[PDB]
RNA sequence: CGCUGGGGAGGAGGCACUCUGGGGGGACCGCCGGCGAUAAGCCGGAGGAAGGAGCGGGCGACGGUAGGUCAGUAUGCCCCGAAACCCCCGGGCUACACGCGCGCUACAAUGGGCGGGACAAUGGGAUCCGACCCCGAAAGGGGAAGGGAAUCCCCUAAACCCGCCCUCAGUUCGGAUCGCGGGCUGCAACUCGCCCGCGUGAAGCUGGAAUCCCUAGUACCCGCGUGUCAUCAUCGCGCGGCGAAUACGU
């Protein structure tokens, strides 16, 4: 029962989806600015371009990246939340419209509850959910170790976005809760730094394990 | 009254041969001719398996027979008919004539 | 005016649900036949069950007793062309099982392929049993 | 006067006709303000919102599109409309703004489908049945 | 626990058993030891100019 | 002011609401218990689906006419669930379409061409155009961008 | 038709745009920098439709495997030659306590149902494709234009959008299995064929050890053509629709 003023929407200014602005959005993390693109656009849709060039993903809008991360099926070959999540025909794969709608409704709910800019909230969530330290196997002399290595911002972004989307999928699996409400809850919790956020929990866990085996 | 002539063939050189012959036939005299008009090329495709047995990975040969098609309209004058019908067609080309 | 448990012939159906779906608790009535019967009777198939009058229940029972006389074409009934009478009919909970049983029993009696397969408990129609149909 | 322009996408071909008028835009006889879904409506209307009312309120565009799915049709119409507006205005500021926003408005996309190959020909060129003995 | 930033100025070469780690040199900023150039291992695609946050400043990864 | 200037769903709604005065258009005997094609499993839930179907056929004849009864079957067909077998496409039934078109002709909204389907008359053209005019007069307040059309 | 602004369908007439198909140009690390050694070459910018053998295919060397095929045709040796030769009539390869491979459908809300609204390409077509009209609830039945295919037909594809019902439940999830009835092909449908309607309503609540395919219009998801064909596609070979995430390494 969507009203017509929202079914047939026509933007006037150049904003994200015609509703939300960016010129007031700030980024404090000095390591993530050059990779969080906030250029004014209406349609956050790039038709596969920028993927062949190594560093081309920095020219993609952050909202489009969130949409593409959300356009998933779940955890297929690994376990998340304690279960496999294989839908395989009930999945929104190769369907960007449904992801568009999910993100739209999520941003609406965020605006309603917080009464702030949902893009600002997403930026805060990313910054608070991005990890700084990881592990890896390094060999010297002929034996195997487990060392502590730093992380690049272009990878921190991927980690954060993936974790947010996975938390949403978990919270939506087999429950009266919807994918949009789950995404909104996850983003708000990650922005407010609450332990009930999958992304923040994973960040803390990774950093702890690295500080341990460093 | 006009006459239409359709040419089909696998060889393009014979097609060009006959078409330029009739083009000179129609330019010597002053007569209106349209074309030659190229029609879509038609392909007979046949995919089949190589091995005469069932063992081994499967591999496929794809054969094709191509047919090119030209159309011509000649305005159907007596002199044109006379000096057109007298052209030896290369055996690798089929030609069919008829008046509208 | 709400009956949490309504007593239609032989069966007790839920009230919180719509009538077209409550009537499916009976054996022999699907959603489609239920919609047919409710439309013939003149009842809203989206109404909550339990908002049913004795008059309504009686009309439903009569239609079930014999639907073809109240409309209900001969091609929308479970047992068209009865073996021993013709007389297109629609059987419900009690008589449906007896009909199945007597069909199978006459097959077994005349000793036909389908009856032998029924006895042995094996696929009857056309299936292959090498790789599947394993208990 | 009148101008005609074209645009192409994967198996989709659009042709647009522009002249002077009030600001009506029609794709396959129907207005653009009620095109569905939203994600194609915005795709088609981005160039007009870029140019502005002070240019679009003096022209009438009609587009005829054929082939290749609704998103592809929308993108082809977008390309054709941008090219037609640029050729009608003969202004360089608009062309520069378009090239900065997205160079594929005026330039086209050169991506088609790869033919399929014989292991699982139905699925794709690089896809094949598994081996899990 | 907020880290200490540091900018990348030179790339040494790949490392790790599978080739997924990169050794670089970075100069510290905003920290107790600013301007000091040190050597550190990094996971992920990098290039000259990037900024990496360090929770430490006294590890000085070992050369290849 | 024409059909092409408003959405199809709202128009079909407003035309089904209006086709009820016309007495030549009424559901047949076998309508209350029947499916719309083999590709379906359950009957229509609405008790006034006949008028919606008739209005849709009317608008389709307007748009694409001349058109006979085998392409409307394709338009009204769809995708069937075949159990454990994969899904396929199947066309719909023709009796609904024949009855609808005959009722419309009786009312004088369409006529048949000798060899190419059916077309609308001026009497029917006026019907659609006026209903669309009313609907657009109602809409152009919610979306003022429709006034210039 | 609404407000005289608009919007449609034909015919004349055009070929402008699209498309079709013949010929020809265009990209060559060619220009500017760093690396490599001053070379062979490598990494970046520019403009560009296209950049770094542009993208995707065909053609697969001397040899060798006693790898597979004498049940595709040809062929030595042995054998049957009243037969193991070849033609009819009925059965079987479809038999089922079980072990395994490759798949389809599912375990639901990133959904099921009802009603409306959209949008392709490849290919094929003579007792063949069959529009159009009339019968029938459906499967289907009766006439019949045109087409030997840039002219007619197969052909208004599905996923997708809108509104209403359902709200976390062995359920309006799921369809196995079975009863009754109606049909088409064929000389012949029991063994042993496909379709339609009303009923019936089995396991299945995301799956251990282990293992597989994929770097761009690619993978996942969605449906159509053709080969086999009198009738029969969960198959092979192909066509399009929507459309990513990561790494430019060892």
């Amino acid at each position: 029962a969507k009203p017509l003023t929202e079914r047939f929407f026509i933007p006037k200014e150049v904003k994200v989806m015609g509703r939300w602005s960016v010129e007031d959005v700030t980024v404090e993390d000095p390591s993530l600015k050059p990779y969080i693109n906030l250029d004014a656009r209406i349609l956050p849709h790039s038709h596969g371009r920028y993927a062949k060039k190594p560093f081309g993903k920095a020219n993609v809008h952050i909202v489009e990246r969130l949409i593409n991360k959300v356009m998933r099926s779940g955890a297929s070959h690994y376990k998340a939340g304690g279960h496999f999540m294989r839908r395989e025909h009930r999945s929104i794969m190769s369907k960007k419209m449904k992801a568009y709608e999910v993100v739209k409704e999520a941003f609406m709910i965020i605006e309603r509850r917080t009464k702030q800019n949902p893009i600002q909230v997403l930026v805060k969530a990313i910054e608070n959910s991005a990890p700084r330290e990881d592990t890896t196997t390094i060999a010297f002399g002929g034996i195997r170790y487990h060392m502590s290595v730093d992380v690049s911002p272009l990878r921190r972004l991927d980690i954060a976005l993936k974790n947010i989307a996975l938390g949403a999928s978990i919270k939506c699996y087999r429950n009266k809760t919807t994918y949009a409400q789950a995404l909104a809850e996850e983003i708000i919790a990650a922005a407010n730094k609450d332990p009930k956020s999958f992304a923040y929990s994973k960040k803390e866990e990774i950093e702890r394990i690295a500080q341990s085996s460093r | 009254q006009k006459a239409r002539i359709k040419l089909a063939s696998t060889n393009i050189k014979a097609l060009n041969e006959v078409t330029d012959q009739i083009k000179q036939i129609a330019e010597r005299t002053g007569v209106r001719m349209s074309g030659p008009i190229p029609l879509p090329t038609k392909r007979i495709r046949i995919t089949t398996r190589k091995s005469p047995d069932g063992e081994g990975s499967a591999t496929f040969d794809r054969f094709e027979l191509r047919v090119h098609k030209r159309l011509v309209d000649i305005e159907a004058d007596e002199r044109a008919m006379r000096q057109i019908m007298r052209i030896r067609v290369p055996e690798d080309v089929t030609i069919e004539i008829e008046l509208i | 005016n709400f009956r949490h448990i309504v007593r239609v012939a032989g069966v007790d159906i839920d009230g919180h649900k719509q009538v077209r779906w409550a009537l499916t608790g009976i054996k022999g009535i699907g959603i489609n036949f239920a919609t047919m019967v409710l439309r013939v009777a003149g009842i809203d198939p989206f109404m909550k069950a339990g908002y049913l009058t004795d008059e309504q229940v009686k009309k439903i029972e009569e239609i079930l007793a014999d639907p073809v006389a109240h409309g209900i074409p001969a091609w929308a009934v479970n047992r068209p062309k009865d073996y021993e009478t013709g007389k297109d009919m629609h059987l419900i909970t009690a008589k449906l099982v007896m009909a199945w049983r007597e069909d199978v029993n006459r097959l077994r009696r005349i000793r036909a392929y389908r009856g032998i397969r029924h006895e042995l408990g094996l696929p009857v129609r056309g299936q292959r049993t090498r790789s599947n149909f394993r208990h | 006067r009148v101008i005609q322009t074209a645009g192409k996408r994967k198996t989709a071909v659009a042709r647009a006709t522009i002249r002077e008028g009030k600001g009506r835009v029609r794709i396959n006889h129907k207005p653009v303000e009620i095109i569905e879904p939203e994600i194609a409506r915005f795709t088609i209307m981005e160039p007009l919102i870029l140019a502005g009312e002070e240019i679009v309120s003096r022209v009438d565009i009609d587009v005829k599109v054929e082939g290749g799915g609704f998103m592809g049709q929308a993108e082809a119409a977008r390309v054709a409309i941008a090219r037609a507006l640029v050729e009608w205005t003969n202004d360089m500021n608009l062309k520069e703004k378009f090239m900065k926003y997205d160079r594929t408005m005026l330039v086209g996309d050169s991506r088609r489908t790869e033919p399929h190959k014989p292991n699982r020909s139905t699925k794709g060129p690089r896809a094949k049945r598994q081996k899990s003995y | 626990d907020e880290g200490y930033p540091a900018e990348v100025i030179e790339i040494v070469g790949r490392t790790g058993v599978t080739g997924g780690v990169t050794q670089v040199k970075v100069r510290i900023l905003e920290g107790r030891d600013k301007g000091r150039v040190i050597r550190r291992n990094v996971k992920g695609p990098v290039r000259v100019g990037d900024i990496v946050i360090l929770r430490e400043t006294e590890r000085e990864a070992r050369e290849i | 002011a024409t059909v092409y200037d408003v959405p199809g769903d709202l128009l079909v709604e407003r035309v089904a609401k209006a086709l009820k005065e016309v007495p030549e258009i009424k559901p047949p005997e076998w309508a209350p218990f029947v499916k719309t094609g083999r590709h379906k499993e359950r009957l229509p839930e609405q008790e006034d689906w006949w008028y919606y179907r008739v209005a849709s056929v009317f608008r389709k004849v307007y748009i694409d006419g001349p058109v006979g009864i085998e392409r409307l079957r394709t338009w009204y067909g769809g995708r069937k669930n075949r159990g454990h077998a994969p899904e396929h496409f199947y066309k719909a039934g023709g009796s609904i379409i024949r009855k609808a078109l005959q009722q419309l002709e009786a009312a004088g909204f369409v006529q048949k061409v000798p060899g190419e389907g059916r077309i609308v008359t001026p009497k029917g053209q006026s019907f659609l155009d006026k209903i669309a005019t009313e609907l657009k007069k109602e809409l152009e307040e919610q979306i003022p961008e429709l006034k210039k059309y």
